[PDB]
């Protein structure tokens, strides 16, 4: 793997808050979207050079936002670009057929109904439903085609700093600043699971030592972007605390579908707190297996994902216990968002110091992709 | 007589038509004419990837076959374009309708190290634990061991070589040579003296120069054509001889005259063998029957399969390091056959069966003479370097649409 | 890793070594093999299991050294001009390199999208007439600016009308110089002082 | 000669308005001072590397100024640093024996009495008198030792954008926005010479065709920094217009001491208007002379100087008619100030785009320095 | 400039040619010389005029080509630490290079500030004892950071406490890898997943 | 006898003491031992300044003097540190109190081009209008002309040279050779045949190889030791011969047997001459009198001055290209004398007059044999390269405090 840190600021040295690749791409060159405090959403063209170093070409600028843009997400088809910011309005952009633009984008839908800054956005698999988290303690589910809100979750007690949508279309997961993870049933439109506390073994005096899983306000990152596995089997939630010794340690919790009230495991991240989780959309054939019960889940394939903390990125897969990659000390301030490319050859990382970076992989470096992507057991 | 002229004309026409059809069948073709014919060819594990460059540099160990000149052990460099550079929208030819143009981008093949060598280099194989150490088989009864870092980049002004180690176990020349991939310093050689010699050079002093044979196996009753260590076991090794026999020997066995297992592999001389890198039970042996026999170590009485598309004797069989179901075999028929194991026993259309058995995947007929030796590239998949008798070396790779599809 | 009297192999700055093994290390494996070496039971069929699973493969050798490849890019690419409107490069496949020692014509480095149904890998010598004439080929022989940070700022300030500056410097040209170029002398004479009386 | 344009902004990409080297240096390494709109005066260490390319080392930052700093000038001894800005107060800095500073500077005197932005400052040869020009239509002469104002010239009718002091201590020259050059007698403290109009040949019918010498408000530069020759013989005034034909041409006027009401000549600069003039303090031996009346002045030595227009720098000497150097298109916006080094090996140019550049000369490239610097025939 | 059958001289990319003339071209000069060649008047004394004026000199050869040397600097030097407090370099003069073919000891590259009154240029063999022992010399043989624009901005934000980041990247290390370094394996094991039941 | 041993001992002691005193007198000393002695040495006008490097690369044209081996015309490269790099606070030796340390910074001297040459290279001089063209004097009656860009970088496998031009005007060997700096292609040569030959190679066809003499001057009655064109006049040129005579010739004069001017320059053989680059009237002639005579072309009857600090015959006199008042002279006394014109006739202290006349500025006694030939560097002031008989080449520069002060 190679690490290319960009020495030129994308948003006039203002913090970059979000990144996302165009998932609809099926070739070798990719489209990337970045949001910043400069009230601009910039779309760039990313491709590898002859040597293998990533090269970024500027494509377009979207300045309709009046305040800082915090989250940018592409639809599963890569056709609609969702941008949310401090103006509490979500803009849906599409390609249409203004001096600085190589290609032009225009707003199609203005999703309104939030009262404060929007921090995270997640699409549904079909692309006709969307979910957004905001500072106003509410997570709103929107009908994309109608461009109107369809449900509001106000059970949160603080800022909602992360929302993910189940690829099987059964649950919606929200992480809030109140150290509480919430899982809402997509059919009941109510709260299905609450995950706030956690016990750690047996106490010294035979007591039930129970603490809070997630971090307090001391986190330096606005976001707690958890994520579902592309197959949907596992749920990865950053910003977790484990009382290993007399002091707590930062970790990312890993939950199963079989039981969502207790995680299978936790990936520890000593040092700073984990804030983002993003999975590679490529299903890989299993590595030559040394037979052990080490795998997080036992399925014929494996999936690579990345966990971004304040100052590092850890690259894990499904079957190994230890991460196969670790990058750190490439940005002078807290990281904001990570995004994989469609082919898995790029991992874009954004940080609040104003500069972004890329992690590139050679052909079949992560693994051998499956011949056919496994079919999903959708709930609907 | 007329035989030589007719053969030359037919071979020239076949090479011309193969060159014309090469764009449809290959993604990389590099034909180079060496100074002298090479009897051996092996890819070195080194690949240097200079940062900021669109290519990688691989290395090859080759020999020279001079009738009356000074013979050389050669280490050469080959430049191969990087995968990321293989997609480039540099120019668009509006006439041919391709992103082509001959331009100035070309593969660079050059000789890096030349070392003196008394006699022809029958076969040169590097030690996996140390690529600096290379063992060569001479037309003499001794096996030579060189360290190319301890020799000048240019050959000596005159005289024969000064080998770092000389191993004297045989009485005649040979061609089979293999290092132990699990025990550093253990070398096996096979010769026409009907014996296989095992040396352990792991305890040689600094000033030592001659090593006697540690063990001699005399099971074979004919010329021992090839010997090869097992890739996962530090004790088992196979050998194929002119007596139509393949023998599996255990170094822990005290009987040096009877192998642990014996198999009547073929009906004529068996010239080569190679173990599959991904399966510890499967191996392949190429024979003079124009056949390649697949053998399972768990069932040696039954031949697993027989690849039967060659037109003459087979001298080298090597597995692909990047795919367990891919095999390769070369011989005197000027052809290099690549076979797929996963297509054995599959139904075939009447016209497809005209070309050959379903297990046959690819045919390389770019050589105008007997293919002396070929080797898979361990770093770049589907890249094979083959050297023939007419001092011709070809580093090639078949088209992606043939194996990927 | 020194074997005998030979020094261990020295890995260069940008060298990579192909893996010595292609399978994970199983501890009991060899032992089991020994059993299967002595039982000689023909109950196992490897070819039968080959078609029931995916072939074991491995990828090209990549760099895995600690802190090996870390680079910085100070350039953003800005493309201006409609150009020729060439078709999509992605749909043209890999660029093939075909070079021959005996060819006077230089090496070929380009794609090949001609389609046939007769030139098979099973038969390299299979002729395909009416599409390829089998004669000797060798008989005889808009803007993409790479802006730096300062240039990127200026481009953002101006737009598509912006162009990178081309510095113009003229070296020390004296009246006493004899071998000095005359073009620079005239360009500097364009600024010649004008006196008044 | 070599040109080294700095790719890193000295004042946070804000415009750089002034530059001046420490004239008191007598070695090979020099001290440079830069003023910007960021309300900071930055002092750097400049020296040539082993290859000959200039290298800039940051030394100190002076943030006492509240608004943009427009002019920075070093005393002839290089011991007192004068900084003037939009706050109408001139700070005199000295080295005394604040986290970013390698060396520390503190304000000694706060010269007050201006009502608007200060644009130019000139020291006297003895270093005990100073002269400053400001937007308030007044040029003020200060007593440096007493730290108080000693004289005010209010004869200007617009902004005063340049002031120079006679090295012989007889005159003070001011250039204002009213297209008028003024020469004040240092002893009478009144106006000695007015130079505004100029005739050009005979008309077509004998009329006395007379136009205005200097540029109008169309000038893109705040400054009209004229300069005296180090010996004092000549006076160079930029931002001049000559009606050669039916159209005007930009030029820099050259006046003599013998008569100050008519220039000897004008150096034409086609294109943009000249704004700054700075002379090299090194007296050079005469080049092998081709005998002609080409020299501006006939003296045993010669002096090299530079004229900076909006987008170019022209390098002249005394005896040649055409400039021996020309540099252009190194900055994306208007140049602000130029300054020679003590040894003549450096010429620092500042521009309003936020970046500065250096012009370096090899050993004895400009000429052969005099063994002894000529003594000045001061008036006083 | 082609002379006979020889091509004109080709100036390389970074080549400089010493000037062919050392004086400005005077048109009538030769003619006057011719007169002075035949007059043979001893009225002119060159040595007398030599002491009445400055000698005619010229400097080292410099580059004067159009757009020859134009460079960009993206680095600002920030020096931190008191160091050893070495004396001022300027007062030590030029660094002399003294190398000899027969000396086993490597070349000397350094200043020389020893002062004598006996070792004169007029007499190279003039000995100066009691200061220099005339025996064979060859008998046997704080921080200055170079910040980029981004690092300079971070330094301005923080101050002297700021230090440049050292990126730490670990390549692809897999459980099946056998030749992978153990240090990276343990560093990655430091992040090993912990399961709960 | 004892003379050789005593001379060798004295010269070795003098070289030792000079090497010990070298830091006080030089800013640069580079002693290099060549493969063979060089009879000629000339600085090429090329100076390559690689960007991002602390040095420049100059080139030198040299010859070889082999008794019975193959002779070569050599073009060599010398690396000299840049002026900006001469001030460097790298290390501070707390013991010696200097910013010194031997370190690893050193001058790189290497041979770039070697061309075959029949016979010794008496003197090689490049054409100023084209540094690619170099004229060489052989021990034969012919003068050779080479273009080093038309010859291989390495010499031929065997055989003599292949000169680009052969000029046949003389009957014996010679040493004086000079191109015309105002007329391209005009070459003057002097030999023991008592004549001076002028060639014009500016009209040679592409396939031409032999050029006859355009003009022959026969004024001298002895061996014409040296000839040199005037630096500003395309018609006048001076010559010094063994008949104690210096002659000024005009090519416009139809009399080829009588010079335009004749001067009884010295009392013995005059071996060299050189014109001042800054004054068209002043020249200098070095004689066997151990003297250098200064001549004014406007008054030839009176000798302007006589420099008299040499101890033996003088063979080369060259002016400094960067200072009109600086002169240099070398000879068989193993010394290179540098003189200041502006110090002629100055009062001198009693002990200073012991060293020599006031006009004497510097003495270079680092050569243990006769200085065959020296040359000023036209690009770096005060840098002189001198080659002696004992295959020793020295590129040096005296201390700054000696001339600048």
């Amino acid at each position: 793997m190679k690490v290319i840190t960009c020495e030129i600021a994308w948003h006039n040295k203002e913090p970059v808050y979000s990144l996302d690749f165009q998932h609809g791409t099926a070739g070798r060159i990719h489209r990337l979207a970045s949001a910043g405090v400069d009230t601009n959403v910039r779309i760039w063209k990313v491709e590898k050079g002859p040597d293998g170093k990533a090269i970024v070409e500027f494509l377009s600028n979207l300045a309709r936002h009046t305040k800082a843009v915090n989250v940018v997400r592409f639809s599963p088809t890569g056709e609609i670009l969702a941008s949310g910011g401090d103006d509490a309005v979500i803009l849906l952009w599409k390609v249409n057929d203004a001096q600085l633009n190589k290609e032009n984008w225009t707003v199609v839908k203005t999703l309104r109904g939030h009262l404060e800054d929007v921090y995270d956005i997640c699409w549904a698999t079909d692309g006709n439903l969307m979910a957004s988290a905001s500072v106003d303690n509410t997570a709103i589910i929107w009908d994309v085609s109608k461009g109107q809100k369809i449900s509001i979750f106000n059970e949160h007690k603080s800022y909602v700093q992360g929302v993910t949508w189940d690829p099987l279309g059964q649950y919606v997961a929200t992480l809030s600043c109140d150290r509480v993870l919430r899982v809402y049933s997509i059919q009941k439109k109510r709260v299905a699971f609450n995950v706030s506390k956690m016990l750690s073994g047996i106490g010294a005096e035979g007591e039930a030592r129970s603490y809070r899983m997630f971090h307090d306000d001391s986190m330096k990152s606005f976001f707690r972007r958890l994520s579902f596995t592309p197959d949907g089997s596992l749920l990865l939630t950053p910003a977790g605390c484990v009382e290993s010794g007399e002091n707590v340690m930062n970790t990312t919790y890993v939950f199963s579908r079989k039981n969502l009230k207790r995680p299978i495991a936790h990936l520890p991240c000593p040092g700073k707190a984990t804030l983002a989780v993003r999975c590679c959309p490529v299903y890989f054939e299993l590595r030559p297996v040394v037979e052990t019960g080490v795998e997080l889940m036992s399925l014929p394939y494996r999936l690579v994902f990345a966990v971004a903390s304040e100052d590092s990125v850890l690259l894990y897969d499904t079957q190994q216990s230890f991460p196969f990659g670790y990058v750190s000390n490439i940005h002078y301030h807290t990281l904001s968002d990570i995004s994989w490319s469609s082919d898995g050859a790029f991992l874009a990382i954004s940080s609040t110091d104003g500069y972004c970076s890329f992690v590139t992989f050679e052909k079949d470096e992560l693994g051998i992709p499956l011949k056919e992507k496994p079919v999903l057991n959708m709930r609907t | 007589a007329f035989d030589d002229a007719v053969e030359e004309r037919v071979i020239n026409e076949e090479y011309k038509i193969w060159k014309k059809n090469t764009p449809f069948l290959y993604d990389l073709v590099m034909t180079h004419a060496l100074e002298w014919p090479s009897l051996t060819a092996q890819w070195l594990p080194d690949v240097t990837r200079p940062e900021g460059k669109d290519f990688s540099i691989h290395r090859l160990v080759l020999g020279t076959h001079t009738s009356d000149e000074q013979n050389h052990l050669v280490i050469a460099s080959v430049q191969l374009p990087n995968d990321d550079a293989q997609f480039d929208a540099s120019h668009y030819d509006s006439e041919k309708g391709e992103f082509g143009g001959f331009g100035s981008v070309s593969g660079k093949i050059e000789i890096e190290i030349k070392i003196n060598h008394e006699g022809e280099v029958n076969r040169a194989r590097y030690m996996p634990q140390n690529p600096c150490i290379i063992a060569t088989k001479t037309p003499s009864s001794d096996v030579l061991v060189f360290d190319y870092t301890k020799h000048p980049s240019k050959p000596d002004p005159s005289g024969e070589c000064n080998p770092d180690l000389r191993l004297r176990g045989h009485q005649k020349e040979g061609y089979g040579l293999s290092w132990n991939p699990n025990l550093s310093g253990h070398l096996l050689s096979a010769s026409d003296d009907h014996t296989i010699c095992l040396w352990d050079i792991s305890a040689v002093p600094k000033e030592g120069k001659v090593v006697d044979a540690k063990t001699i196996f005399t099971g074979h009753t004919a010329v021992v054509e090839d010997v090869s260590w097992h890739l996962l076991h530090e004790s088992l090794f196979g050998s194929v001889a002119d007596d139509q026999k393949l023998m599996i020997w255990d170094t822990r066995s005290n009987n040096t005259s009877k192998p642990s297992h014996s198999v009547d592999a073929h009906t004529a001389e068996v010239n080569c063998l190679s173990f599959n890198p991904y399966s510890e039970f499967i191996l392949a042996t190429g024979s003079a029957d124009k056949t390649v026999a697949l053998w399972d170590l768990r069932n040696l009485k039954l031949k697993l399969h027989s690849f039967e598309s060659h037109k003459d004797e087979i001298f080298q069989v090597q597995w692909s390091p990047h795919n367990e179901t891919i095999l390769a075999s070369s011989g005197t028929d000027r052809r290099l056959n690549v076979w797929d194991l996963s297509k054995i026993g599959e139904e075939q259309s009447p016209e497809d069966a005209e070309d050959g058995p379903p297990e046959l995947l690819f045919i390389h007929g770019g050589h105008t003479a007997k293919i002396s030796d070929f080797s898979w590239n361990p770093n770049e998949p589907w890249v094979i370097c083959s050297v023939s008798e007419d001092n011709i070396m070809q580093v090639w790779q078949m088209a992606e649409n043939i194996y990927n599809d | 890793g020194s074997c005998g009297k030979f020094a261990p192999f020295e890995i260069k700055e940008h060298m990579v070594l192909a893996p010595r093994r292609r399978t994970a290390f199983h501890p009991d494996l060899c032992s089991q093999l020994d059993q299967l070496l002595q039982q000689q039971s023909g109950e196992f069929s490897f070819l039968k299991d080959l078609k029931g699973r995916q072939p074991l493969r491995s990828g090209p050798t990549h760099v895995s050294t600690r802190n090996a490849d870390i680079f910085n890019s100070d350039v953003v690419i800005v493309e201006r001009g409609k150009g020729d409107g060439v078709p999509e490069r992605r749909k043209f496949g890999r660029m093939k390199l075909l070079q021959f020692c005996e060819n006077h014509r230089p090496a070929y480095w380009g794609t090949w999208n001609k389609k046939t149904a007769l030139i098979r890998a099973r038969d390299p010598w299979a002729q395909d007439t009416k599409l390829l004439d089998y004669e000797v080929d060798s008989d005889e022989e808009k803007v993409r600016q790479k802006l730096k940070a300062k240039e990127w700022d200026e481009f953002l300030a101006k737009g598509k009308r912006f162009r990178v500056l081309q510095p113009v410097k003229i070296g020390c040209v004296w009246a006493a110089d004899r071998d000095c170029a005359g073009d620079d002398l005239k360009v500097l004479q364009q600024f010649a002082a004008c006196f008044l009386e």
